C-alpha cells in the first residue's frame, strides 16, 4: 500500500509460513530455515482486532417505532412516514459502505507498514555488516551460521563483533 | 351500509384518557355504548408486530 513492501518490493508470501503473519527466511553455511516473527505479527494483529472490536460494536436496541408496511392507501402522513425510513436505511447504507471501504484502505496499508517496520529494523540492526539487494533480503557479508542468524531474529546481534570481516568482504574482498 | 354480520349498522369506538386527579363525565341522550371500567396504562419498551412466522 502506502509503504512498497507488500505486493511491492517484497515479490509476494510465502504459502508456506503458517506460524506468523510476517517472517524470515535465511540460507548461511548450516543451510536454509524459516521462522515467524511472533512480534510484527502481533503488532498487526492487536490493531485489526483493535478496529474489529470497534465495528461490531453495541447493536441499536429500538423498542416501539413506526409502522413500515401499509396496507390501505392514506396519503399525506403515511408519505411523509416512509420517507423518514428511506432516507435513514439510506443515510445508514452510506455509513456503512463508506465505513468497510476506509478501513479496509486502512488495514491494507497498516499491514504493509508492519512489513515494511520490520525490515527496517532488520536493517538497522546488521549496520554495515549488509547490503540489501532490492528484494527483501539482506546480504550478509560475514560467516554467519544458525546461532548468529537467531540473534538477527531474536534482536541481539552486536554487529562490531563481525564488522572488520564483514567490511572486509563487502569493499573488494 | 353493507352487511357485515347480519348487521347494517356500526359502533365507531372512541377512547379517553384520563389522568390522575381529574374526573370523567359521561353524558348522552342515547346511542351511548358506555365502558366498564378502565385498562391500566403502562409506559415502557413494549411494541406490536405482525407476523405469521412461528414462535
Ligand atoms: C340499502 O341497500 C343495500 C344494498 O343493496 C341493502 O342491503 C341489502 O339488504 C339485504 C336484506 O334485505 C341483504 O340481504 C342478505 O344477503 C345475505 C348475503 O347473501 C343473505 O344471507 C340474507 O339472506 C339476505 O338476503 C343484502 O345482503 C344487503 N346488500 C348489501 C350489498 O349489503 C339495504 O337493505 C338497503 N336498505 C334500505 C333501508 O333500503
Ligand atoms: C538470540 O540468539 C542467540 C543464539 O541462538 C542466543 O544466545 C540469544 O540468547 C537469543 N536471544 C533471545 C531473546 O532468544
Amino acid at each position: 500500500g502506502l509503504f512498497g513492501a507488500i505486493a511491492g518490493f517484497i515479490e509476494n508470501g510465502w504459502e508456506g509460513m503458517i506460524d506468523g503473519w510476517y517472517g524470515f527466511r535465511h540460507q548461511n553455511s548450516e543451510g536454509t530455515g524459516q521462522a515467524a516473527d511472533l512480534k510484527s505479527t502481533q503488532a498487526a494483529i492487536d490493531q485489526i482486532n483493535g478496529k474489529l472490536n470497534r465495528v461490531i460494536e453495541k447493536t441499536n436496541e429500538k423498542f416501539h417505532q413506526i409502522e413500515k408496511e401499509f396496507s390501505e392507501v392514506e396519503g399525506r402522513i403515511q408519505d411523509l412516514e416512509k420517507y423518514v425510513e428511506d432516507t435513514k436505511i439510506d443515510l445508514w447504507s452510506y455509513n456503512a459502505e463508506l465505513l468497510v471501504a476506509l478501513e479496509n484502505q486502512h488495514t491494507i496499508d497498516l499491514t504493509d507498514s508492519e512489513m515494511n517496520k520490520l525490515f527496517e529494523k532488520t536493517r538497522r540492526q546488521l549496520r554495515e555488516n549488509a547490503e540489501e539487494m532490492g528484494n527483501g533480503c539482506f546480504k550478509i557479508y560475514h560467516k554467519c551460521d544458525n546461532a548468529c542468524i537467531e540473534s538477527i531474529r531474536n534482536g541481539t546481534y552486536d554487529h562490531d563483533v563481525y564488522r572488520d570481516e564483514a567490511l572486509n568482504n563487502r569493499f573488494q574482498i | 351500509r353493507p352487511w357485515v354480520r347480519g348487521l347494517s349498522s356500526r359502533i365507531s369506538i372512541y377512547w379517553t384518557i384520563v389522568k390522575p386527579g381529574d374526573v370523567l363525565v359521561i353524558n348522552s341522550n342515547g346511542n351511548l355504548i358506555a365502558p366498564r371500567g378502565y385498562f391500566k396504562m403502562r409506559t415502557g419498551k413494549s411494541s406490536i408486530m405482525r407476523s405469521d412466522a412461528p414462535i
